[PDB]
RNA sequence: AAGACCCACUCCCCGGCGCGGGGGCCCAAGUCCUUCUGAUCGAGGCCCAGCCCGUGGACGGUGUGAGGCCGGUAGCGGCCCCCGGCGCGCCGGGCCCGGGUCUUCCCGGAGUCGGGUUGCUUGGGAAUGCAGCCCAAAGCGGGUGGUAAACUCCAUCUAAGGCUAAAUACCGGCACGAGACCGAUAGUCAACAAGUACCGUAAGGGAAAGUUGAAAAGAACUUUGAAGAGAGAGUUCAAGAGGGCGUGAAACCGUUAAGAGGUAAACGGGUGGGGUCCGCGCAGUCCGCCCGGAGGAUUCAACCCGGCGGCGCGGUCCGGCCGUGCCGGCGGGGCGGAUCCCCGCUCUCGGCGGGGGACCGCCCCCCGGCCGGCGACCGGCCGCCGCCGGGCGC
RNA sequence: GAAACACGGACCAAGGAGUCUAACACGUGCGCGAGUCGGGGGCUACGAAAGCCGCCGUGGCGCAAUGAAGGUGAAGGCCGGCCGGCCGAGGUGGGAUCCCGAGGCCUUCCAGUCCGCCGAGGGCGCACCACCGGCCCGUCUCGCCCGCCG
RNA sequence: GCCGGGCGUGGAAUGCGAGUGCCUAGUGGGCCACUUUUGGUAAGCAGAACUGGCGCUGCGGGAUGAACCGAACGCCGGGU
RNA sequence: CCCAUACCCGGCCGUCGCUGGCAGUCGGCAGAGCGAGAAAGAGAGGGACGCUACGCCGCGACGAGUAGGAGGGC
């Protein structure tokens, strides 16, 4: 927690360095799609295969 | 992560010791394969000795 | 692993030190093992071979438990004749079979002033390995 | 030729960047036996002994 | 990376990517920027105007550290002080003005491209222009020169 | 998370094997074996694996408890299931539905039990 | 996403794109008229391409 | 520099004697049980010490593949020589030496600078440098002050005599280490009796050429022949390794077998015939469920005890723990900040530098309160459910 | 324009030809972002690696241009009496997306709400494009004024 | 030139998604034919215009064939 | 009446297009749907396969090529 530091706080062992940023915090998709949240904004799914 | 678990430290022996430490912030940093392995394949070439 | 930077690991080097050592180097490569009942008596793993020594080999097709005295070392082929460890030629004249000393025991040992000063040092020396660590 | 480049550099901050991608992939038990390394019996994967 | 390359794809193929008609030959056109007034005069008058002649004085021993001359605009000229310097002015009420010293930020001229923020300053620089002069009297703020 | 690791693993993999124009994952939990997302054996919270016994009768099934995730040595509670043909898929299918322990799984898992029940009875 | 799937009450922004130093570059050659477009010089000063190409005291101009 | 006046120690340097680096020799532990092999360094095992050593699991040797057979490797390991070092003490020596103030004196490098000109050189452009020829100095002078010249202020050095370590260079030499290099048409021309053989009057030019086997055990002897060469025999795991001998490709050739043959051969597409081998084909499918009759178990459901697991909207259980959430502070600290009394210094008061202290920000900690999570991360109860084990049930 | 009375080629094996360095341009990937970068230098077997150093960012490139140069160096409007207050960072057209909603979305019948959906029309308009103004430097023309130590 | 407002039966047919920016190789010897056409007695000659070919292209036909006539090509079965 | 690699019908391969479809494997905490010409709500007061999503699947149209360019090479 030094060499690196938390993200609230720069690291004490390095000059100016702190964590990289994360690009997406809820990384688990799985439990995204399935959310209410998104559930409700969608249309539905078309599973019926029509050949020629 | 919102929240970062407790990890136990282990005696000599194996068994569990009483003193815990919590998870450092930096194993919650983003997993980037692609910058380790660009990272890896650049400063690996820097042991390389000149042949001719 | 070794970290002395002036000792080679390179294997056409030490292969090429091997090959051309002179006879003095020659003679301790050609070492061989003592017996056990050797070993605990003088406190010496190993020896340089010399020209009358009571020999046991153990590995290849001339193994067993007989006792043959060397009768000479071939420092040239890196390697000793034992007595009893011929082979027949074809116009019927026997051949020392030359055997490796790594794989040869030596059961009894030729001494004189200049061995027993060898052995009593690779003792002396032995225990100050103990004597440090301990 | 000798002069050929041999060498590369890499900025200071991917360099750190690649270590935290490294430290936080050390954490997950997933990655470490993906990786070959035989720990079903480890008792917690941030491995920790103490300074003894 | 030679695994990427054009010529690992292009074995097999006999001219190499050069054509077969117009070989790739040694110096077709001359070497360097040859025939620049002959042959490429097309060329260095569509991409390189004003390549050919003489213009200007000449100044025979040039040395750079007389002409130098760093410049700073009025938009980022409260970034040289710490923050905490720009709120306690907006805070006081005594009106007393924060001096900002360029010289010590490494700048010399002060020109005045942004617009400033309503509170007086002190500003100590070797040069100004008018317009930085004119934008920050009209805040309330000084010009004090210094060399 | 699960769908993370699987962007690290999908393709550099100590497990994944590929050769003939197919794709194979010799990981420890991977019941039908092949390299997916949904029949991977260490991405998941919640996973089911079974093996044949120790003793060379009946099957093993594998559940992956939730509380210690990043403890490995408690993370998997193994049960021994040694009763006839029918009974022993009876079980594990009680055990993956009725507990709804990862569903998308309990005819992939009767499939892989009844294979190794098939194997273990006495050679003609 | 799951604040708004839909982006409903979202404001979509976008940099400048052709704010690059490059596209200062493109377009109709330079010496050509009325084409104010940078030409690639090594560096600028009074010998850089202010000769024949600019002036109309050398030649031409455009 | 000398004199005068104060001030200050009088101790260094030469010539003799005694009290870490190079070489040599050594230092851990399996040839332990079974089993492969021509040979094991292979394979399996060595429980409770899952053999033994390990500051030694580099490398090489050894009849394949060796931490423990050997040399070594590791060690702020040992021993013994040699080289100078480092002070100490003695003797013979040279050794009287400085600083400040004041007064009085002294002080500089010439066929050189510079100028003209010619030629070279430079980024140096009305000439950067160098050289020849001619001219040829000065002393408040001389040189420089990147545009030729005059005048005038400044600035700046002191040319034409000399010495001087370190940082720096090193395709030769001596001695070492290493490699994402080459692997015998490659890498040096040269892995070898290579700058050799050989060529040229000479200057010079300049190759090709590595490998039997673990070990010569290198084929005794018989037999045909003048002999080279064969036939036996023998050696070896192997002669299908027999002295230019590992592997032994292609072109080319011999022979054997099969097929075919007057539009040179070869080719594409389509079939047919014949071979070669293969299918180990030669009486042809199993897999569920149901029914039927023959059999055989310790056998089902349901309950009982025990263990484990899953989940809980327990409508909101209790307690922990954490927060990339926040607030509260008669808080505690560490810092960060271009936010504002003391000591020190140069001219008791003003100026300067340092140290507080105050404030702000941040983080850490002691709490208190919320918010959320524990599905990136928890325990106990309670309930439901599942599984397993053991009883019964027969 | 080659089956050519065009050239190379008897046959086999092995060797055998777009490389490296520097510069530049554009595209692309990654990190950071008005900054960015230690490459040089220091500090602490593999390792000649890696790590660290900002009171090692000197410096490079970027953040400002223009003129040969001396140089200069990047919005304005209104109100009140050249000064004092206020508003203060262009506009037009086209613009992906968002916003509003006239209305309109079934079980025995109406009344009948919340949510969700649709939509005439109307809006704020990203990037970018076209155009019109504006600002800075050079230069030209025409003028009126101001300022102060000399 | 600016504002503001009103007008949509989208004001011929047919077809079709368009616009736009970077970087860029090869090429810069051509040849042939219908029609038009210049020099020439003429040429399988020299030089142009228009379109299409050949070059870069096989296939059916013209016995043969760079260019003529038909027709342009993934691998096949049937039909025409 | 004969036949081309042209045209028609069918099979297969590939490319391109739809910037197509699929996270809904929503199971006694269950209810098995979105092929339907018509702006919009099946709205409340014990059960095969699958989904290396860089995957899988469905429709259409299309395929000559030197110099040259690019992509993919389990």
């Amino acid at each position: 927690d030094d060499l690196y530091g938390t993200w609230r706080k720069a690291a004490s062992l390095k000059s100016n360095y702190n964590l990289p940023m994360h690009k997406m915090l809820n990384t688990d998709l799985s439990r995204i799609l399935k959310s209410p949240e998104i559930q409700r904004a969608l249309r539905a799914p078309r599973k019926k295969i029509h050949r020629r | 992560a919102c929240a970062r678990p407790l990890i136990s430290v282990y005696s000599e022996k194996g068994e569990s010791s009483g003193k815990n430490v919590t998870l450092p912030a930096v194993f919650k940093a983003p997993i980037r394969p692609d910058i380790v392995n660009f990272v890896h394949t650049n400063l690996r070439k820097n042991n390389r000795q000149p042949y001719a | 692993m070794k970290f002395n930077p002036f000792v080679t690991s390179d294997r056409s080097k030490n292969r090429k030190r091997h090959f051309n050592a002179p006879s003095h180097i020659r003679r301790k490569i050609m070492s061989s093992p003592l017996s056990k009942e050797l070993r605990q008596k003088y406190n010496v793993r190993s020896m340089p071979i010399r020209k009358d020594d009571e020999v046991q080999v153990v590995r290849g097709h001339y193994k067993g438990q007989q006792i043959g005295k060397v009768v000479q070392v071939y420092r040239k082929k890196y390697v000793i004749y034992i007595e009893r460890v011929q082979r027949e030629k074809a116009n019927g004249t026997t051949v020392h079979v030359g055997i490796h000393p790594s794989k040869v025991v030596i059961t009894r040992l030729k001494l004189d002033k200049d061995r027993k000063k060898i052995l009593e040092r690779k003792a002396k020396s032995r225990q100050v390995g103990k004597e440090k660590g301990k | 030729k000798t002069w050929r480049r041999w060498h590369r550099r890499v900025n200071t901050t991917q360099k750190r960047y690649a270590i935290c991608s490294a430290l936080a992939a050390s954490a997950l038990p997933a990655l470490v036996m993906s990786k070959g390394h035989r720990i079903e019996e480890v008792p917690e994967l941030p491995l920790v002994v103490e300074d003894k | 990376p030679s695994r990427l390359r054009k010529t690992r794809k292009l074995r097999g193929h006999v001219s190499h990517g050069h054509g077969r008609i117009g070989k790739h030959r040694k110096h077709p056109g001359g070497r360097g920027n040859a025939g620049g007034m002959h042959h490429h005069r097309i060329n260095f008058d569509k991409y390189h105007p004003g390549y050919f002649g003489k213009v200007g004085m000449r100044h025979y021993h040039l040395k750079r550290n007389q002409s130098f001359c760093p410049t700073v605009n009025l938009d980022k000229l409260w970034t040289l002080v710490s923050e905490q310097t720009r709120v306690n002015a907006a805070k006081n009420k005594t009106g007393a003005a924060p001096i900002i010293d360029v010289v010590r930020s490494g700048y010399y001229k002060v020109l005045g491209k942004g617009k400033l923020p309503k509170q007086p300053v002190i500003v100590k620089a070797k040069f100004f222009s008018r317009r930085a002069e004119e934008k920050i009297k009209g805040v309330g703020g000084a010009c004090v020169l210094v060399a | 998370s699960a769908h993370l690791q699987w962007m690290v693993v999908r393709n550099c993999s100590s497990f994944l094997i590929k050769r003939n124009k197919q794709t194979y994952s010799t990981e420890p939990n991977n019941l039908k074996a092949r390299n997916s997302f949904r029949y991977n054996g260490l991405i998941h919270r919640k996973t089911v694996g079974v093996e044949p016994a120790a003793d060379g009768k009946g099957v093993v099934v594998v559940m992956k408890r939730r509380s210690g995730q990043r403890k490995p040595a408690t993370s998997y509670v193994r049960t021994t299931i040694n009763k006839n043909a029918r009974a022993t898929l009876s079980s594990i299918r009680h055990m993956i539905r009725k507990n709804k322990y990862h569903p998308d799984l309990r005819m992939a898992a009767i499939r892989r039990a009844s294979a190794i029940l098939r194997s273990q009875k006495p050679v003609m | 996403a799951l604040d708004s799937p839909k982006g409903r009450g979202t404001v979509l922004l976008s940099g400048p794109r052709k704010g690059r130093e490059v596209y200062r570059h493109f377009g109709k050659a330079p010496g050509t008229p009325h084409s104010h477009t940078k030409p690639y010089v090594r560096s600028k000063g009074r010998k850089f391409e202010r000769a024949r190409g600019r002036r109309a005291s050398r030649g031409y101009k455009n």
